[PDB]
RNA sequence: CGUAAAGCGCACGCAGGCGGUUUGUUAAGUCAGAUGUGAAAUCCCCGGGCUCAACCUGGGAACUGCAUCUGAUACUGGCAAGCUUGAGUCUCGUAGAGGGGGGUAGAAUUCCAGGUGUAGCGGUGAAAUGCGUAGAGAUCUGGAGGAAUACCGGUGGCGAAGGCGGCCCCCUGGACGAAGACUGACGCUCAGGUGCGAAAGCGUGGGGAGCAAACAGGAUUAGAUACCCUGGUAGUCCACGCCGUAAACGAUGUCGACUUGGAGGUUGUGCCCUUGAGGCGUGGCUUCCGGAGCUAACGCGUUAAGUCGACCGCCUGGGGAGUA
RNA sequence: AGGAGGUAAAAAUGCCAAG
């Protein structure tokens, strides 16, 4: 009954990247506009923009290169059911790193890589590689 | 924008949503093309047709659809170029090392019923020799003078000819398809959207292609 | 059931006017008023399994609604349920 | 976990798990740092010694832990105040074999009585049993009964599922729509628990036309405890209890979100020229085909078996055995 | 196109075969 919201926004970038579609809009959040942030510094979206004032918009614009996506995989690591953090020494390096896992570190959201050389853990999100 | 009559859209309702980027739905319940989401379309199919005749390609002429037959054949005859309007032999493009033992009976049979022994024989199996030939020159008619592959495909209807398109595409060959609001896409290399089911609509197409290829010479 | 001019009388004693017809105290009265009324139809029939289904998701819509008001405001909580005799 | 083993028959629900959105605060989870500890030996690293190695040994790392302290405040939790999309209430209508009660209607079967009337009727692959001169069958009139609702009737409708068809009334549940108003996260799922749950069956009391287990007779057959025929009790029906199972099946748990299309059915509603059965929209439910994708394949395919999330049930070779 | 039939439309019996 809608109860991870996160994890609604990464299957929304999924299948707006399988169907083609140029663009994805859903419920805004204060976390969801975080993590778009990330992907937008990251080069994985476009643009991406808020409407709206009592109930807003997070609206992304997706990234195609040639005739493929650019998220080839966009996996949720700490759904409800599982909550998962990690120490600074373990977060995860996601296709060798070259595919960056956001992580929400004390110090706001953020790269595993941006995390590292801050040099603090957190509870990892998303699996963006 | 119409340089011309009938280009428009076509061919009902039901349609292929993979065509979407190129429609307009008008009020009779028939889909009408974006004239001038496909007018930078073509004559940038144009561009590439002008430079593979550059570099002397060879260039077919394939679609059949019973009713732009006779004006694909005087497509690539006002050119130099290679055609099919007959029935498109399911396989002449991949298997094309034993279509080549095919046309070499055709060109037998043009020396042989028309120059040689035509009457030396019995009279029955001499209109055999002429009944072989005349379902050779149809099927093999504008390929007896290719001999290697085609450099490119320009098919007037992508869905009646997808045999042909997904024999281009498993070998290294480019197509110009002139698709429809029925037809797919995504095998074409160069879209063309457009008519193509119309009579003034295809000789729109094959003689701008066949004017166009005709500087390549140069 | 529980006709118009009956969920008028009850929506005016409990809410703070006339248009305020969903709050919580209005809606525990209004179903209290229908599953009182129905006694009598199951003090006879007594083999309508498929209208008691209906009568078990009020009781169930009442309850839940209680439990929410025991939690919200506790102070118009037991107000409410010592105005129509409630909490067995 | 559709068909290989595997989704409870279906709901409602306590404990439990999970929880929209905004700000503040707290700092429990979480993270960072430090301190104490985590015995030595082993294990590992760099060395050293036995002629090498095993072995012995120095130093370090490790001992993934726990506790306290001091910070961080994104996320989760707590607390406080909200917000409106989730959920719910009201107003107004619509459709429906949704349920329970009580009436009543016509068609037919059987029986009963009578008129007419004459030798068959009935049945089958063919027969016989059976019925018939004590007058059947056929036909007509009159009656008594019980049960089921032709045509409408439709991969039509409604219901959580099981299921629910004549008509009429009384009582009653749910769904959906339009346009507003209101509450303000009240939500989702659910072990145990409770309720519902075809048919057969069981208990008590009725009722008994038609069908019909058992049973009997006739056939068939090598035999025929069967299929077929002629009869026929329980049962089928009613009331009230019980049973609690089914190939209870879309063999597909519930809830939410997202992701090309086509043709229909059904039921609302908006707008426009209703001018006329139209045109344009927009909701609910539903049938079929099919794209991507998925699948072992068959196939599923916006009502998913696609992409995801929350919770539950279940599976772990066949037989023995859903048995002791 | 679906519906209904039609000298007609069925239904007598018909078991077994071993490594």
């Amino acid at each position: 009954s809608m109860q991870d919201p996160i994890a609604d926004m990464l299957t929304r970038i999924r299948n707006g990247q399988a169907a083609n579609k140029a663009a994805v809009t859903m419920p805004s959040s204060k976390l969801k506009v975080a993590i778009a942030n990330v992907l937008k510094e990251e080069g994985f979206i476009e643009d991406f923009k808020v409407e709206g004032d009592t109930k807003p918009e997070l609206e992304l614009t997706l990234k195609y290169f040639q005739g493929k996506a650019v998220v080839e995989s966009i996996q949720r690591v700490s759904r409800p059911g599982l909550r998962i953090y990690k120490r600074k020494d373990e977060l995860p390096k996601v296709m060798a790193g070259l595919g960056i896992a956001v992580v929400s570190t004390s110090k706001g959201v953020m790269t595993d890589r941006a995390a590292r050389q801050a040099g603090l853990g957190g509870e990892i999100i998303c699996y963006v590689a | 924008m119409l340089k011309a009559g009938v280009h428009f859209g076509h061919q009902t309702r039901y349609w292929n949503p993979k065509m979407k980027p190129f429609i307009f739905g008008a009020r009779n319940k028939v889909h009408i093309i974006n004239l001038e989401k496909t007018v930078p379309m073509f004559n940038e199919a144009l561009a590439e047709l002008n430079k593979i005749a550059s570099r002397k390609g060879k260039i077919l002429f394939v679609g059949t659809k019973r009713a732009a037959s006779e004006a694909v054949k005087d497509a690539a005859l006002s050119c130099d170029q290679f055609f099919v309007n007959h029935r498109w032999l399911g396989g002449m493009l991949t298997n094309w090392k034993t279509v080549r033992q095919s046309i070499k009976r055709l060109k037998d049979l043009e020396t042989q019923s028309q120059d040689g022994t035509f009457d030396k024989l019995t009279k029955k199996e001499a209109l055999m020799r002429t009944r072989e030939l005349e379902k050779l020159e149809n099927s093999l008619g504008g390929i007896k003078d290719m001999g290697g592959l085609p450099d490119a495909l320009f098919v007037i209807d992508a869905d009646h000819e997808h045999i042909a398109i997904k024999e281009a595409n498993n070998l290294g060959i480019p197509v110009f398809a002139i698709v429809d609001t029925n037809s797919d896409p995504d095998g074409v290399d160069f879209v063309i959207p457009g008519n193509d089911d119309a009579i003034r609509a295809v000789t729109l197409y094959l003689g701008a292609v066949a004017a166009t290829v005709r500087e390549g010479r140069s | 059931s529980l006709s118009t001019e009956a969920t008028a009388k009850i929506v005016s004693e409990f809410g703070r006017d006339a248009n305020d017809t969903g709050s919580t105290e209005v809606q525990v009265a209004l179903l209290t008023a229908q599953i009182n009324h129905l006694q009598g139809h199951f003090a006879e029939h007594k083999k309508d399994h498929h209208s008691r289904r209906g009568l078990l998701r009020m009781v169930s819509q009442r309850r839940k609604l209680l439990d929410y008001l025991k939690r919200k405001d506790v102070a118009r909580y037991t107000q409410l349920i010592e105005r129509l005799g409630l909490r067995r």
